């Protein structure tokens, strides 16, 4: 179905009529709009060792370590010692179904420190120490991008929103919610560091396939670049008169960024260099600061224009994941306990159909049109659009 | 026994060889018009014999079944040469009346050309006026003199008759003087005593008194005047220096001037780098001008059509107004013989055959010149620069490693690290004024070079004539007659003609950017090959080097290499080893079994196996990577003594084991440029009671989010005295640190980082500078970061040569007075911006 634009109007006297349902709903507790409950984890941690006694036959290292963190679940432990008692386990174990389970091992571990953080439990200079320490930003954006792909990359690929996949935009989800506070009160004391491990998180999400191609990255895995990168991050006339490794570095994104600029060539690595450039940008501002070339292009508008429809197939691949469930939130995300059953809801005619039409209103509201980006914005916003009107009845 | 008799043939062989070498050395000498055809002929033969006989010798000396080979083959090259003997004596001649008179002067009648016909000459003729008659008033400052550097013929005779006709009324003597590539000493000073009367030394070329009473009579005839010679295009020095003795009196108000295409010799005139002039191609519009003036009547807007032949034709010259004069008057026989038809010929034929013609070969004899010019044991090394590509960059290193691997570099004194003399070949190059060198790369020096392009044809039609390299371009698309001997192979952009049949003996082969590579080619079939450059393929494959015994250079720069053969230890012969850019990430237990090499350009990803010391040869480590690595093989780094430059990063051996290398270091003292790498932290490495290296210039520091708690004791002027580069990065920062590194002699090369004003709540201070007067004799590059450095330092008089200054400035200083800023210091010191601080 060729389903056209719908046309609504998100005023006054509005906002409120839905959001105000989305205000107490399961979903959007964690999250948010553009037009702008421990018991929930802790049924997972008694659900945290389901399987596990089931194949102990090697495969006792995982039921050993499973009561240990249930322990260190619901006992209170003082700030200056929780830490000690939990890096236990974080600094011993080293890597199918082993990694299948060890992943929950560390991420449910960690959940707890922001928990108790949000009570108060924590005092704020502690987690201030501790998130400096060069170990744990490695952790993080390792596990992160893991935990992402054990279980929402299952289903993105089939919607067709795996090629859409940006790794700045990974807060914004309800479950990876806690990270908030990793970003903002990092950024808050020590900015360089926010940067620092956000250039890490994609480092190593191109080499686990979330943005994969067959040729190198000169931009990560080498901490020589971050030299340069935190030279001009100082100095703002280090790239005006710039040393070696860093023509080259230059001479590596324009080349990228005419690629963008382009119009015939391959698709993907447009979505490649998107994902490279857009990250260099947001961590490190001003490194792509062509102020004559981006006039005439129209490029500041426009890189804009494509990270918008990112965040709207975000949410609109959210919607499809809540859907279907009235499994697609993700294994280890839901407890059975709290589990969604199959009967259609009444609140959902009311509060998701119409909020679509809000949704594509405002994606159709202040972007701009070209044909390059008619291919980058129009094409898979329309096909969304299609797609989106075609599974609500049903 | 067998081999005995094989032996005892060899020395023969290599005397054999040098005599040869001899012959032709001799021969190469003259230019190819004086020779006549048989003995151009028998030396074309001559060459072949002695690639087939280094050929066998190098074979016997890789070798020790073959002894028979060998015999046969050694038996058989007697032969050829037993014959090409009595081929030679059998058509001879002598013809007592063939004394041909000898050719004039190429660039005499150049010099005869019209005074209102060159343009753009202005504003460069007043500017070399100005940078000497400025003196001339108050005319008793002591006499001096202005060299012109330049190369090919973008014109240093025309401009310095130019000077030499404007301001002459004011001056009681003078001459314009010549001399060739072999002068005769007394010629040249009857040459100038004709040139200062013409009335008493009239007859004066006819008398031959000597060398020295003649110099006594210009001494003496040039008392109490002031003279203003001018004597151009000298080459080597060694002839400049004697007539540099009949002016050695004191002579208020007078100068002289000289130029010539080696910047080698003019800094051994004038003393100064003040008075040498540089000179450099015209502008793009003084040529387009130019090119305009000749071709067309008055206007360049007719055409309409060819304009951007045009400006793509113009750019081939670059600024030389040489090609610019010559093909303006090639191109247009009588009005534009026709139209954009033969200008496509032209702009194809250019980079393989555009040489051959009529009206031009006047003018390549004037850049024939240089490189007839050269020694020998150079002429190989500017005919390997056709191999490259037309317009892309050449790094230094890739050339050294190249010549070296081929085996252009050799001599018998011990006392030479067979690398520095690559450079010095490299730099001779350079100061001939035939090569422009770009860039300064991470070891301190050059970091690529490139080729004019007419040059560049010219020499691969010289290196064309015979096989010393062979070229596949879709323009040329042209194959030797000969498959069979062919040496050296630069495969391009063609991807049709790829035939590999009949080359048994293939030197070296090398691909561009090419798809073709493995595909259509093998390489494998190349049952001997001395280098082999596949930089820039998209191929992993390579594991049929078992198969191949004569490598040297092996380049695998950004290849896709996923892993290489286990059997890598039988290349007992092997120079270079350059794996950056490739997928591998662990090197195979078989390079123990290697004994010879001097450079690995390896990655840190890499992992390195254990028994490193061995390499007692190496020469130089780039990017080791050190993490979970035992004591004992850190140890082993000490045990070469005979690198130069490494480089290290590490993120996982932060203990006293950093200490037992630290001490290890010193071990070796050839050293001469360092750097570290480690991430936000303290230096845990290097203690205060460590000897360094006596020799050391770079010592660089890549990290900045780590740092040093202070400035090391083991810095001072007493040690390590040759630096010329600093790069560090410390925590803290105190006035007495910059004291203490401003009696160091040279650091040209100043960068440092303070760690606690951008990473810790810290207010910029005002390091004094409390002793001495200057403390920067030579300071060309001074960077400090999160350090306040005032243009008050000192008065003017502290650094003479500074060109770049960085500090940063707070925003409450502006009312202060300690930014007393406003005067001209004496260097260039003119184009700054400060990072101001609210
Ligand atoms: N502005 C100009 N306009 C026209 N022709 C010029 C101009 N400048 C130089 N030329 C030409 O360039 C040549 C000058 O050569 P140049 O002065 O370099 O000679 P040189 O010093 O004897 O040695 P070499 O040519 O080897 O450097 C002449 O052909 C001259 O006509």
């Amino acid at each position: 179905v060729n389903f056209p634009f719908p046309k609504k109007m998100i005023t006054e006297s509005n906002s409120k009529d839905i959001r105000e349902y989305l205000a107490s709903t399961f979903p959007f507790e964690q999250q948010s709009t553009i037009l702008d409950q421990l018991k929930f984890r802790q049924e997972n941690l008694a659900e945290l060792k389901d399987q596990i006694i089931l194949s102990l036959g090697n495969w006792q290292k995982l039921l050993d370590y499973t009561n240990k963190l249930d322990e260190l679940s619901n006992t209170k432990i003082s700030p200056e010692e929780f830490i000690e008692e939990i890096q236990k386990v974080l600094y011993k174990v080293k890597l199918k179904l082993y990694s299948q389970f060890n992943l929950s091992i560390q991420d449910f571990a960690l959940q707890i420190i922001h928990s108790k953080y949000k009570s108060n439990q924590i005092s704020q200079n502690d987690l201030l120490k501790l998130i400096t320490e060069d170990e744990m930003l490695k952790i993080l954006a390792k596990t992160k991008v893991l935990t992402y792909k054990m279980k929402y990359f299952d289903s993105a690929s089939k919607m067709g929103i795996n090629k859409y996949i940006s790794t700045e935009m990974m807060d914004l989800d309800w479950q990876f919610s806690h990270y908030k506070t990793f970003n903002d009160a990092l950024k808050k004391n020590k900015a360089s560091d926010s940067s620092y491990l956000g250039w890490l998180t994609h480092g190593y999400s191109i080499k686990y396939g979330l943005s994969p191609n067959n040729e190198r990255s000169m931009f990560f895995q080498d901490g020589r670049k971050y030299a340069e990168l935190y030279a001009f991050s100082k100095s703002p006339h280090r790239k005006i008169i710039p040393g070696e490794h860093l023509k080259d570095l230059l001479a590596k994104i324009n080349k990228s960024k005419g690629i963008f600029l382009d119009q015939n060539a391959l698709l993907d690595k447009r979505i490649y260099a998107f994902h490279e450039l857009n990250t260099l940008e947001t961590h490190f501002p001003g490194i792509t600061s062509s102020f004559t070339d981006d006039l005439k292009s129209n490029y500041r508008k426009k890189m804009e224009s494509v990270s918008l429809t990112c965040q709207v197939l975000q949410e609109i691949g959210n919607i499809h994941r809540f859907i279907e469930s009235k499994t697609e939130y993700g294994l280890f995300s839901i407890p059975k306990i709290f589990s969604i059953p199959i009967d259609y809801k009444h609140g959902e005619k009311e509060n998701l159909v119409s909020y679509v039409d809000f949704l594509y209103s405002t994606a159709h509201e202040r972007i701009l049109q070209d044909n390059s980006i008619n291919q980058l914005c129009l094409d898979p916003l329309q096909e969304s659009l299609n797609r989106i009107k075609s599974n609500i009845p049903v | 026994t067998l081999e005995k008799k094989v032996r005892k043939g060899i020395e023969s062989l290599i005397t054999e060889l040098k005599l040869m070498q001899a012959v032709l050395s001799k021969v190469s000498k003259v230019p190819a018009d004086q020779l006549d055809e048989g003995v151009k002929i028998w030396a074309g033969n001559v060459k072949e014999l002695s690639y087939q006989m280094e050929d066998i010798v190098d074979a016997f000396m890789v070798r020790v079944k073959d002894l028979h080979r060998i015999s046969a083959a050694l038996e058989e090259v007697v032969l050829q040469a037993k014959q090409l003997a009595e081929l030679r004596q059998r058509y001879e001649q002598e013809m007592r009346d063939t004394s041909a008179n000898t050719s004039v002067d190429p660039r005499m009648m150049a010099l005869y050309t019209d005074v209102t016909e060159l343009v753009g000459i202005e504003e460069t003729r007043d500017k070399l006026i100005n940078m000497l008659t400025e003196g001339d008033d108050w005319s008793k400052h002591p006499l001096k003199t202005i060299s012109i550097v330049g190369f090919g013929g973008l014109g240093k005779t025309t401009l310095a008759k130019a000077a030499y006709d404007k301001i002459k009324v004011q001056f009681d003597c003078g001459a314009f003087v010549s001399v060739s590539r072999n002068p005769e000493m007394k010629k040249v000073l009857k040459d100038i005593l004709y040139g200062l009367d013409k009335v008493k030394y009239e007859n004066i070329h006819n008398a031959a008194r000597d060398e020295k009473y003649l110099i006594d009579d210009i001494i003496e005839f040039l008392n109490d005047k002031r003279y203003l010679i001018v004597i151009d295009d000298i080459w080597n020095e060694k002839a400049w220096e004697l007539i540099k003795c009949a002016f050695s009196k004191k002579s208020p108000g007078s100068r002289l001037i000289t130029t010539t295409r080696n910047v080698s010799v003019s800094e051994a005139c004038c003393s100064s780098e003040d008075d040498i002039y540089r000179m450099e191609p015209l502008s793009n519009d003084v040529s387009r001008t130019l090119f305009c003036k000749r071709i067309f009547s008055q206007e360049e807007g007719c055409p309409q059509e060819l304009l951007k032949v045009s400006e793509e034709i113009l750019k081939k010259c670059g600024g030389v107004p040489l090609a610019i004069i010559t093909i303006a008057s090639l191109l247009a026989n009588k009005g534009h013989i026709k139209a954009k038809d033969e200008w496509y010929a032209l702009l194809s034929s250019i980079g393989h055959g555009l040489t051959k013609n009529r009206s031009l070969e006047q003018m390549k004899k004037i850049l024939l010149f240089s490189y007839y010019d050269l020694p020998s044991y150079l002429k190989p090394c500017l005919l390997y620069l056709s191999i490259f590509p037309e317009d892309r960059e050449i790094r230094r290193a890739r050339l050294i490693w190249r010549w070296i691997s081929e085996g252009f570099v050799y001599s018998e004194k011990q006392d030479i690290s067979l690398y520095e003399l690559g450079d010095s070949y490299f730099n001779e190059l350079v100061n001939r004024s035939m090569i422009q060198p770009i860039g300064i790369d991470d070891e301190g020096k050059v970091k690529a070079c490139r080729v004019h392009d007419m040059v560049l044809d010219l020499i691969c039609s010289l290196s064309s004539e015979e096989n010393f390299v062979t070229i596949l371009d879709d323009p040329r698309r042209k194959m030797p007659n000969s498959e069979s001997k062919v040496r050296r192979l630069s495969i391009q952009n063609s991807k049709i003609d790829v035939d590999t049949t009949r080359m048994e003996h293939m030197r070296s082969v090398t691909v561009f950017s090419d798809n073709v590579v493995g595909k259509v080619l093998d390489i494998s079939r190349f049952k001997v090959l001395r280098v082999l450059d596949l930089e820039g393929c998209h191929v992993s494959d390579v594991g049929y080097v078992g198969n191949l015994l004569h490598l040297r250079y092996l380049g695998l720069k950004g290849t896709h290499v996923k892993d290489l053969p286990m059997e890598i230890g039988k290349l007992q012969f092997l120079l270079t080893l350059d794996l950056r850019g490739t997928k591998i990430e662990v090197l195979p237990w078989s390079v123990v079994q290697l004994r010879r090499l001097m450079c690995l350009y390896v990655d840190y990803g890499m992992k390195l196996p254990s028994g490193i010391g061995n390499l007692t040869f190496l020469e130089v480590l780039d990017d080791l990577g050190l993490s979970d690595v035992d004591l004992d093989f850190v140890k082993e780094l000490g045990r070469l003594t005979k690198l130069r430059v490494l480089r290290l990063d590490f993120h996982g051996f932060d203990q006293s084991m950093g200490k037992a290398l630290e001490e290890s270091i010193s071990n070796m003292y050839k050293l001469d440029s360092l750097d570290v790498f480690v991430n936000r932290g303290l230096i845990n490495c290097l203690s205060e009671h460590w000897v360094p290296p006596p020799r050391l210039c770079r010592l660089a520091f890549p990290s900045k989010r780590s740092w040093f708690k202070t400035l090391p004791s083991w810095i001072n002027p007493s040690s390590l005295p040759l630096l010329s580069y600093l790069d560090i990065t410390l925590f803290e920062v105190r006035s007495e640190d910059i004291q203490l590194l401003g009696t160091l002699p040279a650091l040209v090369y100043l960068e440092i980082w303070n760690y606690s004003v951008f990473e810790e709540a810290h207010e910029v201070e005002a390091p004094v500078l409390s002793s001495g007067a200057a403390l920067f004799p030579c300071a060309t590059e001074c960077r400090f970061i999160g350090i306040g450095a005032v243009p008050s330092m000192f008065p003017q008089g502290a650094a003479p040569r500074l060109k770049r200054l960085w500090f940063t400035f707070p925003a409450k200083w502006i009312s202060s007075e300690n930014i007393g800023l406003g005067m001209r210091h004496l260097p260039s010191l003119q184009r700054v911006v400060v990072d101001v601080i609210s």
